[PDB]
């Protein structure tokens, strides 16, 4: 009985492959802000992948960049959950 | 059998690597706001009963040495492992204060065959860093 | 202010 | 006044980890697709999709190991790789 | 708003691209066993109430044409979209019968701003293909 | 036989 050496890893990336990730100088990064808010709200109620799905929705819907440079203004972000987990993860 | 066993004596470590200030040679901007992130993560994982270790402004050599050392700890009594990386990045890459290191080099220390006391346990890497230079224009709802 | 990583 | 990212609401269910080969049996089919169909048949009326895919990960990781007369390819393992940009839970049942 | 609306009139399309036989110029082996996969997938997703379309041995030009056509259909009455790709691959790449195509070229057709009748709806890509040439030696538990 | 994709 063996398991893959790459099994049981989860990579919670702040942004999709190839993309910038956004940070606010006063509030922190969009992703970590949202991750901490969702863990606080749901870590005693939801499986971790469902918590991270709520993080995805929060980053996707509640943030949009502000820039004087039109190149960087009004931009959006979706995080990227990469799961090689083999079981459900509950913090309670 | 459907859920990871999370009633070991300890939830596990939460290593937070918070890189804010970068060497002139990298040309990288200072990451205003990352200290807010690091504090938020410290409190959040404290409430989840993780042993949080905050590290600030590590070179790539110091990142690798830290991950190697943490992977050599006896995690037998711990349910899981969490590592948070806050830095500049490119696809597959995280920045030490003095330059880039491949994420794979960091995560390989915890592979099932190289960190035996974490075999079968969830190993979570939380990465706040760029993955390239594309911008998402969005679409109106 | 908003900045990219 | 409200936008979503153009990359939002995608799910990529990859058969294998980044950088790795993916294994297929010449008569039974690929390890991943065999397992995906089995878990959808068993769980699509019971479980959210990410939880179904987690059972696929476990099935591929535990129940399959390659055979080869070439030692380079013998006794190898596979883990699939779930990549979610979804913003909501996905149930096939109501 | 925690779960996707799946009670539209139709579940959606399920497109299965099954590449078994490759041109000699690719140097790619015939993928014995993939017909078993394709038939299993067709039955599975039909039982999930999808409108299943099976396609076999498409060139990369035909894959791109098919995907673009599908993305320009009216999905307003459909809950979701599923695409299954069975082929040879490399990291980021799947093979048409006559050579490689970037996965991003295929999925880009379904971007929220390019397939407006799927905006807000789940778009699932199931990919059976290699992502490189590494092998996982495993670890005994 | 087991084959890689």
């Amino acid at each position: 009985h063996k398991i893959p050496v790459e099994a049981d890893f989860l990579y919670a990336y702040s942004t999709a492959p190839g993309y910038y990730s956004w940070r606010n100088s006063k509030d922190g990064s969009w992703f970590i802000q949202s991750l901490c808010a969702m863990l606080k709200q749901y870590a005693d109620k939801l499986e971790f992948m469902h918590i991270l799905t709520r993080v995805n929705r929060k980053v996707a819907t509640e943030f949009e960049s502000f820039s004087f440079d039109a190149t960087f203004h009004a931009k959006k972000q979706i995080p990227c959950i990469v799961s090689m987990l083999t079981k459900e993860l509950y913090f309670y | 059998d459907n859920s990871y066993k999370m009633d070991y004596p300890e939830m596990g470590l939460c290593i937070i690597i918070n890189n804010k200030n970068f060497h002139k040679s990298t040309g990288m901007t200072s990451r205003s706001g990352t200290d807010v992130d690091a504090a938020n993560l410290r409190e959040t994982f404290r409430n989840l009963k993780y042993e949080v270790r905050n590290k600030n402004d590590l070179t790539r050599e110091e990142i690798v040495e830290l991950m190697r050392d943490v992977s050599k700890e006896d995690h037998s009594k711990r349910s899981s492992f969490v590592c948070v990386l806050l830095s500049h990045g490119e696809e597959g890459i995280i920045f030490g204060t003095n330059g880039p290191v491949d994420l794979k080099k960091i995560t390989n220390f915890f592979r099932g065959d190289r960190c035996r006391s974490l075999t079968g346990k969830p190993k979570l890497f939380i990465i706040q860093a760029c993955r390239g230079t594309e911008l998402d224009c969005g679409i109106e709802t | 202010v908003d900045r990219v990583d």
